[PDB]
């Protein structure tokens, strides 16, 4: 068994190439904003509700809006049917998902209320966290929510010593090292690291160059967030001018 | 392409005066939110692709009377005419019984109710109401004594089961689910 | 609470209407929204479907894994079903229904299921994930459940009980819900209608229309003669629902 | 086995007959009404805790008095001694079981305020559902809560095709149908249907012919309701002219 | 027999006047309470075999300070006397100065305190408290030093513990364990 | 805090009257109210017992199954108390006092209890079901508990362990509580008692008048003068109580 | 097998002998009060969070502090690793050592306030329970909290027929009895009783003979607490003294 | 030795009169803390191994401003200057205008801001705050805008982020970390 | 919230201090507080160590028994890593870090763990218990953690299954934490720097200096460019603590 074969990942890729990813905008009709995300085998679907008065008044923060971030698993996700509600690893997830749009997200603009942004996965694959940040991200452009710029997210594998972008669930169960990332874009650039976790064995020289990889995924990803959004214009668009029609 | 993702650099603030869907950082102006990039007289701003309404001045509301003061009247805020999307400036109110129909009315009490749907408009901040327009008033009265809604009649709000009848200021889509 | 005063102008409108002798959109009282029933839609699943009723969204998925027989029934499969509505009594309530309808018209023969009597019996878990609440996710929920039943592949080869084959589904269990509005009734409520009260009425049918499963929910009394008149109606609406699984 | 041989039962009841029933209404003394009911095998006990005030003010309402039923099963109420606590059946027969009573209550005269149910059951047996309510009615009425007027439950079952009144546990585990029923009586009359749910396989000619059959039950344990609560009369009654004796 | 259950008919709206215990629908008034029917002068009441207490102007009730406002104080009328049963409209009562003792005190802590029980009369659909006759008057006091309960020494009650002698109107009942 | 002004007061009626040495009802500081003892209340259960004590009402039920036992004693039956006061601080307390006197009274032989030694024993499951709360809980749960293992019948058939039979009972514990208001003390408190607050004394003894056990709870100092003499008393209103079992 | 082999017990100690003992005030720094204790194998450490502000103001008592007390066994303090999280036993230890203080606090001086005592238990032994609350007492004191007096517990055995002081676990698993008690000490002299609880079988001399067997040992781990006191006021004391050398 | 345990009698109820850290009972005074019993003219106190501060007239407290009501200020006082240990009598304190600076200050919204935090010396009881001297004032506050920690600056705060500016009883030790 | 006074003034303290190159207590970016390890602090425990890093102090205690290893990885030994701070999202995440950096670099060969083929694993319980917190009680408890694990005795002959031997562990897991405060960063911050806010970045290291897991916790946007130099620098501190383990 063998993750590498002539310069080819076991589903045809070469180390810098991610998975198929197909992202759509507003497909949830009572929720603020929302995307469908599929990253590779990954189905996820993310809701996010518009800033919204928080309820339990010790949570309310007087100078700023708080963000609440749930990652969860459905059921039927997992190969083995999975007993749903909050586990370690969801919660730990939901945790550091918070943290990312935490820098991002203008939260002093809307003072004593909740950004609550929900991240359902219904088909998982390895990277469903990853899947879920650039879900959240294009899901909190399409409730237009402020921020300082987009978030995209992709992790970096280590398989038979060699570095791949956007590992599968073979290089993540049998490989060396997995590291989920995730940037904040600004003006078409990577700008900072918004989220980094990291399992497994590298050298210092192969986290750096990770750094690396994963940065040259996150554009790829960047762009076909900036254009689910861009389709999301165009219907919104062609939708004021219906009316009018 | 006038479109604009956030993030987007826009042209430094020295150019352009921030405007909305516009933040400023290290003397740069950058798109906050997704939409179209205006420049209108040097003011930089993005149309949002879902924007966020503000209840400012001059706009039409839609709140319930939370409590009635002597003389103010608690309103609570909850909508904006024309947008769905819950405004980011809710919260609660003030009426005073001289915005109530340009009348002279003494008690507030009956001019409004408690827990009343409320049909009004900004006067200048701190969400000041008025309701002396024939569009303004209560949509939506709940009888005091059997608790019931109060339908139209005339121009007083006799309840169906009970007979009471109650006389406030009544708005013109009253009972009509509409306002 | 501070959702309520937007709510409570819908409730106006729709009674508003409701005394005119009509609904929102158009519909006729005994009239579902269109209906999309789209299988295999989560592929790690066995069996798999999404629900759409108007703009209400639901996705039922199916796993089935051997184990754990009942020990009043050694010899007979399992069927769990459960729902996340992303409060609890009522997903509670949401899934107990579904289930009912299954259990009731015996849609899956629990007997086939056997493995090794009273020792290992295939269990059939299935979760219901709601999408998009735009009112009735429980009649959606239930043609989605037997739709992803209808659906559905055990799991044999990857296990060791030899070819994978088709689950054995031999009934299907419809339900019709009813919004009951004083001597009124509503059939496939909207969220926007809902917003009179959450008084509802669901009658669940099975192939030959005998009625599987009857729920009445919410602070209401029902009239006898509304019942009647809404029992036929029900019957009625389920086989036409029906009849949306043969094409 | 054979659920009916000869026109009876496997009791000797026939299909139209009630189970021995008993009432007993004031049967705790702290409480503000309580009731012990019995409905064959069936040991059921509902306490009453008057219009108080709602302490948690956060499920308070301005207009109405919120009313909670907690059906509770004991531990040795059944075959096999249950672990105690809330089941999803339990939640489930409690949502219901307060839904009948939301109609009939007048919730409407005591604002802020909250009435609470307690029914448990100290021996199971089939119906055990609508025993707890029939006996929550009748402390309800003790407890001089205001209601439009009585709640009486029976459910109806079907064994070897054939319906019958008041299903005990086989006819329940092995019918055909069960279909437990909960009416508001009112003028010594059925009126409308409080509580209705059904489990099973019927013909809509066979539902028809099961609300028919369950409405003849119900005035019968109406009846025993209304004696329950004269006696209670009398006791109340003897009861001040013993200060004044 | 006068007996009658909750839903029996007691006969048309219009012959009838609704009273305790009733209610009205359908043009019908029916028994809310199981009880002896009433029909006199008009008008139909049922004495329910468990009356549920109502605090009215006159009554009797046991109340504890739950705040004090050098003037305006706030007493927690808990229950009506004659009745073991809460009443419905329980709640916050104020005391003021002017109904304390028809003498001249100043302030308000020369009579009341705080989380002493109390026990005063009602007059005023406030629960406006009074305390007049000397039936009335605090019931059981704590000293602020030590908290502990004061045991009452002729005109006065006094502190076994620390010792510290306080006054205010004390209620002939005050320490009985009755009122 | 709104139903604390009323227990304030019925307060400083029980400290009045205990001045005068005089308890609210006349009782003697060493006597329990109306003890009434019912066997067989709950039929399908194994076992079974009601108690009233004044007003206080109490239902205890025996369940019986096979099980396994404990790893640490493989050897010997299983029993596990429980009790439901329809807050949890309190009812586990309570489960734990009648546990402890039914076990170290050794009132019944765990070794009887034994099916497969090591792998199936008989597991005793004692609940406590509160029906009315009128003080002193415990004793009542105390008294029903031990009366209702007594009227125990082993369900060895319907385990096909065949032929049923009593369950083995060699001993009596009985509790005995006391409320303790500075140096006096009051035997079988009444809620009305309560008022004074929660500070108990309570002593178990068994069939020779020995003690089982023992329980002081409450933000209280006992005064060991005091609790010497309250050892006897206990003790002694144990016999006058273990009596009721006789006849 | 036997307990007592010529006077003397398993472990070498005399009936009247306590373990030994070890006590150590002002042990953590983030803690208004704390003690090290260690009585035989037990290794107990008690914090104190000084007259704080309680948060749920529905728990906040208008006239006098609240007392809050949590008895706690680390995973690892047993033979058989025990999984975190209260106990029935664990719950019932805390709420009598609650009113073992309740007792001795003066509460009625911080109104609305409240008094934390959290007791961790590191290594368990039999008597754990009377390790806590002498560590606790210590901490008590070394917080500054005003107290009648000192809280000292011991527990009584029995083994074959003798009774023993401060029992062992070896005892406590195969003795006859089993006693733990807690006296307030003024005046350097045992007072009354803070603390009792007993389990197996005991005579009514015996109970009476275990209180002196108790009391006696309760003095001697008295004068042990009060010499960790004093040099924990030699070192506040030295440690002035600091700032000015 | 004059060091003394809690429940170590110091004398009788009539020989000494009970001080800091000792309690009266049975007609006897004890120790309620550990430390160093000191006896000055006939009054008996402990000085406690670790004393619970408490806040009184004279002492410099730390606080948080929770509440900006028309010239009232309500102050969040947590801590007693010279000891780390939360007092005893923490809770909201009042500043007035009159007291906000010796000089002359119109409003109060003038010189403390909603959530800012402040340094004042107490001058009444009940935390009756004054922040009269130089050594008193804010320490810290946010941009009422960015809600960004303002950098002081001359006589003023200013945002680093928006560059807004307000004016404020600024304290001589604001953004020294130090009070 | 009236905590946060006395911590927001910490917080602007702390902050000047940087503004001028300086931590509160004199130390270096990238010095550590002084580390104590010491081991067997809790003998009934198979291993144990208690860990004081400046004034932060943590014990560590493993327990282990057989039991049945994971479906999926038969053949493979059980490490479970649990932590109390007497929130939970915070106790979680301390002990998923300290456990990831055990299982990425292999600390303990579970493959030797291995009793009976898929029946019978060694499960090593790994519970961290907090004792004083000020500051980094991560890196202490990664520190204890490893310790402990390293002074381990397998209970063998307590489970008859052969002689006692030590836990082989085959390396040396150390984690870094820093607290990053805008574009600067301070290796190991106190409580009292923590004030500043709750933004670290987390680097643990196994014996040949290869990053085996890393963590940023905290709502802030992390520099790249820093982190590429705190990624040498602590490599390089964790050589330095992995010393103390040696003399
Ligand atoms: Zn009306
Ligand atoms: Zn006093
Ligand atoms: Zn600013």
């Amino acid at each position: 068994e063998k993750l590498i074969v002539d310069g080819l990942r076991l589903d045809g890729r070469k180390f810098d190439e991610l998975r198929p990813i197909k992202i759509e905008a507003s497909v949830l009709k009572r929720a603020d904003g929302s995307c469908y995300l599929e990253m590779g085998k990954n189905k996820v679907i993310a809701a996010v509700f518009g800033p919204r008065e928080v309820h339990p008044r010790h949570l309310q923060d007087p100078s700023k809006a708080i963000i609440r971030y749930r990652y969860n698993m459905a059921p039927f996700s997992v190969e083995e049917r999975k007993r749903p509600g909050p586990d370690r690893r969801s919660i730990e997830i939901s945790k550091v998902s918070k943290e990312a749009f935490e820098a991002v997200i203008m939260k002093e603009l809307f003072p004593r209320s909740a950004i609550d942004i929900f991240v359902e996965v219904l088909q998982a694959d390895a990277g469903s966290r990853t899947a879920c940040l650039n879900a959240a991200s294009v899901a909190l452009v399409d409730a237009g929510v402020p921020m300082k710029g987009m978030i995209t997210s992709v992790a970096v594998g280590k398989a038979d010593g060699q570095l791949v972008l956007d590992p599968m669930k073979e290089e993540d169960n049998f490989g060396e090292a997995d590291m989920p990332f995730a940037f904040l874009i600004r003006n078409g650039k990577i700008e900072s690291i918004a989220l980094l976790q990291m399992d497994g064995r590298m050298t210092r020289d192969e986290v750096k160059q990770a750094i690396e990889l994963a940065k040259k995924g996150a554009l790829q990803i960047y762009e076909m967030q900036r254009e689910a959004i861009l389709r999301r214009y165009i219907e919104v668009g062609e939708e004021m001018d219906e009316i009018t029609e | 392409m006038r479109f604009v993702m956030p993030g987007d650099r826009i042209g430094s603030a020295e150019e352009y005066v921030k405007g909305e869907g516009v933040y400023e950082e290290g003397g740069e102006l950058f798109a906050a939110v997704a939409g179209k990039l205006i420049i209108k007289d040097r003011v930089a701003k993005v149309e949002s692709i879902s924007p966020i309404p503000e209840i400012v001045k001059g706009d039409v509301v839609l709140g319930r009377v939370v409590d009635l003061r002597n003389s103010i009247a608690l309103i609570e805020v909850s909508s904006k005419k024309g947008e769905n999307r819950g405004p980011s400036n809710r919260g609660i109110g003030i009426l005073h019984v001289s915005n109530v129909d340009e009348g002279y009315v003494k008690e507030i009490s009956e001019a409004v109710g408690y827990l009343d749907i409320l049909k009004a408009r900004v006067i200048g901040d701190n969400l000041r109401l008025s309701t002396k327009e024939e569009e303004m008033g209560v949509l939506r009265a709940l009888c005091s004594n059997c608790k019931t809604e109060m339908v139209r009649e005339g121009d007083i709000l006799k309840c169906p089961e009970c007979g009471r009848v109650e006389k406030r200021k009544i708005s013109t889509d009253y009972g009509k689910g509409e306002w | 609470m501070p959702e309520d005063i937007l709510v409570d102008i819908k409730r106006d409108y729709v009674l508003s209407k409701l005394r005119d002798n009509e609904r929102i959109d158009g519909r006729g009282f005994d009239e579902f929204r269109k209906v999309e029933i789209i299988p295999n839609v989560i592929e790690k699943a066995e069996g798999s479907a999404l629900v759409k009723l108007g703009d209400t969204q639901v996705v039922v998925g199916v796993k089935m894994q051997p184990g754990e027989p009942y020990p009043d029934t050694p010899d007979r499969g399992v069927i769990i079903v459960n729902a996340e509505l992303v409060p609890d009594e009522n997903s509670i309530e949401l899934a107990r229904v579904v289930d009912r309808g299954i259990r009731e018209s015996e849609a899956v023969d629990l007997s086939k299921l056997v493995i090794e009597e009273g020792e290992k019996v295939w269990i059939v878990f299935v979760d219901i994930h709601a999408l998009d609440d735009d009112g009735n996710l429980l009649d959606a929920s239930a043609l989605a459940a037997i739709a992803a039943l209808m659906n559905t592949k055990v799991p044999a080869e990857r296990f060791d009980l030899g070819e994978d084959y088709l689950l054995p589904v031999r009934d299907l269990p419809v339900s019709v819900t009813s919004l009951i509005v004083g001597n009124k009734y509503l059939v496939d409520p909207s969220r926007e209608e809902m917003s009179v009260g959450d008084t509802t009425l669901t009658i669940t049918t099975d192939k030959d229309d005998n009625v599987v499963a009857m729920q009445k929910s919410g602070g209401y009394l029902l009239d006898e003669k509304l019942f009647d008149e809404l029992l036929d109606v029900s019957i009625n609406c389920a086989r036409k629902l029906r009849e949306k699984f043969k094409e």
